[PDB]
């Protein structure tokens, strides 16, 4: 009767050849390669949520927009009085690297940088102004501008 | 010393699919209320 | 660029002959399609009222 | 003093909770009230080195 | 800079 | 006929997942073949120096 | 432990 | 592969 | 045993 | 840090 | 002495690349607000 | 049974 | 003085935002206030170095 | 151990 | 004092009810009222090492 | 796979 | 029956 | 006798 | 801990 | 001395499918409520 | 890549 | 297999 | 002019 | 180290 | 580190 | 390509 046990010593070898500690093991291994993977390299962008006047006046540079790879970034329009002024439209500069997403209503335009370091620009037509307002987007900075309120220069609909 | 490249062989196909069933995330459901 | 007339003119002719026989062959599919799904449309349900 | 403990952790920034309900976020160098500098972030342990000695870990009853 | 998980006691 | 490939690089076979033979004669080009023919190196070659 | 990861971090700073 | 984890 | 650094550490022999 | 399913006495 | 070819056919393929994904420009975008 | 459990787990502590 | 701190930058064009709420750009040769001239910019850093010595960094803040 | 300039550093023996 | 027992354990957390009716998670190293410390948590057979000698069972009326 | 299980 | 499941029993139990 | 661990446990020789 | 089943006399 | 090209290949069958995934964004989704 | 990063 | 069946 | 990312010390 | 122009001008070595 | 980039700009804009 | 660039 021998050949009974051998063979299944054999057997619990072959069937699961992966002993619990070998699964474990593997466990382990898989773990830390894919955290490994999903750490962002060196530290990653600051989540900070700015506020910038955006002056229209020639001479006056464009209002800077930080971005970061597959991150939603989220600029509200506000006139001088702080009320919000919804966007009668907009345009992407390079919208290969950028895809902005914004109900026909609201005044906020959501963004995401869909490649890591490309730089463009924006325009947005208001409501009640003449002059668009243009912002360049740059991702991959130190940090993400995870949230912009623009105190444009004029008077909304909403005062 | 062929033991060692027809085990590793074994359990290479098993640590593939043991790799596999750790991949899958089932999606949740939503059943919403009459 | 290594190329002439003769073939050229002649596969030219044996492509779009091939996919001439595509489109007249989809129009004659287009032709009953249409019919069948005007048979099926007659017995779709339609909204009468513009509120809902 | 205000004891802040972890809230979340990756490799680079971390996300931390005051005692007075704060939260902030800090990378490798940064100047946190108190303990100074940060010196190192250990992410899988979950750990912060800051220059003064004090070990930031997460929170007991949040751990 | 550091990149711990690439860590060697 | 490399020429005649290279005038059509975005079809196959130069590409479109190209086999790597393939590959590899649409990147390598054509030595000249009458140069590296000479008997006096190979003779030189196959007789022992000494 | 964390003397291994401390002076891997200053021997990359003092190394351009 | 840290050992105070 | 083995621990999640993946790094495998065991006891000799230890019975209770 | 102790899986036991690794276990041996 | 062939190495520098080898790398030659490798290094163009990826030069190449780079320089068509260089003269790609896309078209911009217009979304005309309700 | 645990002696083991235990022995592992201070030599997984210890040797880092 | 006015201390000015970075906004952004990449190689070339670098955007800067400071305590008075201005904004600029700089490029490799500028004159930039109280600085004197941009000697460089390190951007893969996010430095300034400029001719006065006196080094432009993110903010602690914002970086 | 690796930095972000692509360029290794690593130490050479520390245990905690 | 407070007699806790084992609701239900995994390697890693064990979730424990006490005879007051509260209910706790722990980990390999975990603060208990009473008990000290966790010491070790063996799901396999339902028990867990505290400092102070004391074993954490399944109740026995549930076990 | 211990003995007090 | 009982008394080899018994034994059997102790072995186990004694045996970790 | 098989337990639950996997380890094979026996009893030698018993009867009633 | 004891199947039976698996029980030799 | 065929270890390191054998090892090599390995590593380009791994890490060309790695850089292919972080190569990867997909475009987020908004949802608009009732 | 430099060593002040 | 027992023989108290 | 200078590309830093090109830089090697 | 190259400019735009096309030439490559580069620094010996310079170390911080 | 940035001693280069001092070394690499001012071996640039020597030599046109 | 000239050096003041």
């Amino acid at each position: 009767e021998v050949i009974d046990k051998k063979a299944f010593k054999d057997m619990t070898r072959n069937l699961y050849p992966l002993n619990p500690e070998q699964v474990v093991k593997l466990k382990q291994i898989y773990e830390t390669s894919e955290y490994a993977k999903a750490a962002t390299p060196g530290t990653p962008p600051k989540p900070t949520a700015t506020s910038q006047f955006v002056n229209l006046s020639p001479g006056s540079t464009p209002p800077v927009i930080r971005l970061s790879q597959g991150f939603v970034s989220s600029l509200v329009f506000l006139d001088s009085t702080g009320a919000p002024w919804p966007i009668a439209a907009y345009d992407l500069g390079d919208p290969s690297s950028f895809n902005i997403q914004w109900d026909k209503t609201s005044n906020t335009l959501m963004i995401q940088a869909t490649k890591l370091y490309n730089y463009g620009n924006l325009a947005v037509r208001l409501r009640g102004l003449n002059t668009p307002v243009m912002l360049t987007l740059i991702p991959g900075q130190k940090a993400v501008d995870y949230r912009v309120d623009l105190r444009v220069q004029g008077y909304g609909p909403n005062a | 010393q062929q033991e060692i490249q027809q085990r590793t062989s074994d359990m290479l196909t098993a640590a593939t699919q043991l790799v596999q069933d750790w991949k899958q995330v089932e999606t949740q459901v939503y059943t919403e209320g009459t | 660029a290594g190329y002439n007339e003769v073939q050229q003119k002649q596969a030219a002719a044996t492509l779009s002959s091939y996919f001439n026989n595509l489109r007249v062959y989809a129009a004659q599919t287009s032709v009953g399609v249409s019919n069948l799904y005007y048979i099926l449309s007659k017995r779709l349900p339609q909204n009468m009222s513009a509120d809902q | 003093r205000i004891i802040y403990y972890i809230q979340a952790v990756i490799p680079g920034r971390a996300w931390l909770i005051g005692s007075n309900g704060s939260t902030l976020t800090v990378r490798e160098g940064s100047k946190i009230p108190g303990y100074g500098m940060v010196k190192l972030i250990d992410s899988l342990q979950g750990r912060i080195l800051t220059s003064s000695g004090q070990v930031i870990k997460f929170s007991q009853e949040d751990s | 800079c550091v990149s711990m998980i690439g860590g060697s006691r | 006929q490399r020429d005649l490939y290279l005038s059509q690089s975005k079809s196959p076979p130069c590409g479109g997942n190209p086999t790597p033979e393939m590959n590899t004669f649409c990147r390598t080009a054509i030595p000249d073949f009458i140069s590296t023919v000479n008997f006096v190196k190979k003779q030189n070659d196959d007789t022992p120096k000494d | 432990c964390t003397d291994a990861a401390l002076a891997a971090l200053e021997y990359h700073k003092s190394n351009a | 592969p840290f050992g105070a984890d | 045993r083995v621990s999640i650094g993946g790094t495998v550490y065991t006891a000799k022999k230890y019975d209770d």
